[PDB]
């Protein structure tokens, strides 16, 4: 939810690269952001259901 | 039909003012009927009016213009401003402009004077020498400076030898003309600077 | 017939009625518009069919304007830095 | 393939469309506009609820018109004159 | 409301023709279509072509 149209182009880009910057070991990412389907411990941080 | 027709006037009322819009963006100046302009009048303390020449004076520049959403009954666009603005420090309202004739007497004299501009929108009068000004809307210049009129001040006297009859006329822009002449073919007395007035067309 | 004055001491004054500014400083600022059709829907009443007449005309206004702007970004910070041209 | 044409005496001439004017004189002048909308109203068949509908846009416009005015005066005498700045 | 939306086209052609005027004198143009400039051609004798400039 947190990439809408209500944000600005250069808003969503830095979103989503804090987002990345947070999320990821290497080149991999958390199971936190992915969903309880795709990984056992899922949160929906990054992607949605 | 009836309930179309009546939201067709807002399509109408929406396509006059973006098309205004898009006029003001290709003309390198900004639209402030889109735009609030009333967060910056507290961050930056001026007056009503001075922010009326902020307001004019102001260049702008579009680096992006994008579409987001593209739906069949919704849509959603950007665009990206970068504007530059003026802040002033004087406005001087009321102004004369100085222009010097002389008198000869051939030998032409002039008196020379520092100063160019003469205020009076305060009780007193200022002269003003202005430099390096830009002449767009109002007129914009970096530096002006406050002189004496001619006084505790001094005044250069410079007279130059000129063959005769050296006749000059100048328009005065409201219908008079400035007559410097050494010879007089018309009544005017010679060697004076005049202003002359006339009800029909003469030579 | 004529209609004269004698200048005392051949200076004279014009009007000159433009303002005179002496700036102090220039600013340079950026900004977003955000031209979107919802908001003007809800405020006003359309229903499922103006909407359609209201999108086709935003839409052709907003490329006619595009058509003419080369889309570039603004310098913001040091030519030196690489990171910033990395990411 | 080429296609020549030699110059005689190294001259060439320019269209140059442009007309060139030549001025004499300019002039100056002052006027007033007086927007009126009564007079519009009563061209038209306006019916007491319409005509608010007009107020409401020649206002609009007027005041966004207004927003970018400083309301100075325009001099017109002679500096060194009392009379007029006490008047 | 025949009688209503019958009345609002003269607004909206009021309308424009305001906002092209207020554009021409934020452009420090004349906008001759709101001004006369009929009695200054008699005043100073020209020529229409002449006016036009
Ligand atoms: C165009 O502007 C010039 C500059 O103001 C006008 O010249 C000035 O006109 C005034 C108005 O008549 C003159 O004032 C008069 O002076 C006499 C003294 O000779 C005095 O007795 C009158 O009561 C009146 O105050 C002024 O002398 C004259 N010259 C200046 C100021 O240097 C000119 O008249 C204007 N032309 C038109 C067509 O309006
Ligand atoms: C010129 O002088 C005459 C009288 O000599 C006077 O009647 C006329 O009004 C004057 N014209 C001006 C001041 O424009
Ligand atoms: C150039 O010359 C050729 C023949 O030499 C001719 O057919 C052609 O029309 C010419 N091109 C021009 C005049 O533009």
């Amino acid at each position: 939810k947190w990439y809408n149209l209500q944000n600005s182009i250069l808003q969503n880009e830095n979103e989503l690269t804090k987002r990345l910057s947070n999320l990821t070991i290497g080149n991999k990412l958390k199971n936190r952001a992915l969903p309880y389907e795709w990984a056992k411990g899922g949160l929906n941080r990054l992607f949605r259901n | 039909d009836i309930s179309i027709m009546e939201g067709m006037f807002a399509v109408q009322h929406v396509h006059t003012h973006l098309n205004h819009l898009r006029t003001m963006l290709m003309e390198r100046r900004i639209d402030w009927t889109y735009m609030s302009s009333s967060w910056l009048q507290t961050q930056l303390q001026k007056s009503d009016d001075e922010m009326k020449v902020i307001k004019r004076t102001a260049r702008s520049l579009v680096y992006y213009v994008k579409q987001t959403y593209n739906s069949l009954t919704a849509t959603a666009w950007e665009i990206g401003l970068y504007y530059e603005l003026i802040i002033p420090r004087h406005i001087y309202l009321n102004n004369w402009q100085i222009v010097n004739i002389g008198h000869l007497i051939l030998t032409h004299v002039t008196l020379s004077h520092p100063y160019e501009i003469i205020n009076r929108e305060c009780s007193n009068t200022l002269y003003l020498h202005l430099e390096e000004c830009r002449r767009l809307d109002y007129v914009i210049c970096d530096v002006v400076k406050i002189v004496q009129p001619c006084g505790s001040s001094d005044c250069p006297v410079w007279a130059e030898p000129v063959k005769e009859p050296h006749v000059q006329i100048s328009p005065l822009k409201n219908g008079s003309y400035l007559v410097l002449a050494s010879s007089t073919d018309c009544q005017i007395p010679p060697y004076v600077p005049s202003v002359v007035t006339v009800n029909e067309t003469t030579q | 017939e004529v209609n004269m004055t004698s200048i005392p001491q051949g200076v004279f004054y014009q009007p000159h009625p433009e303002p005179i500014i002496h700036t102090e400083r220039v600013l340079g600022l950026s900004q977003v518009l955000m031209i979107n059709s919802e908001n003007v829907a809800n405020s006003a009443n359309l229903s499922q069919e103006t909407k359609a007449l209201l999108t086709e005309m935003v839409n052709e206004e907003m490329q006619g304007l595009s058509d003419v702007m080369i889309d570039f970004e603004i310098p913001l910070g040091d030519p030196r830095d690489q990171e910033q041209y990395i990411h």
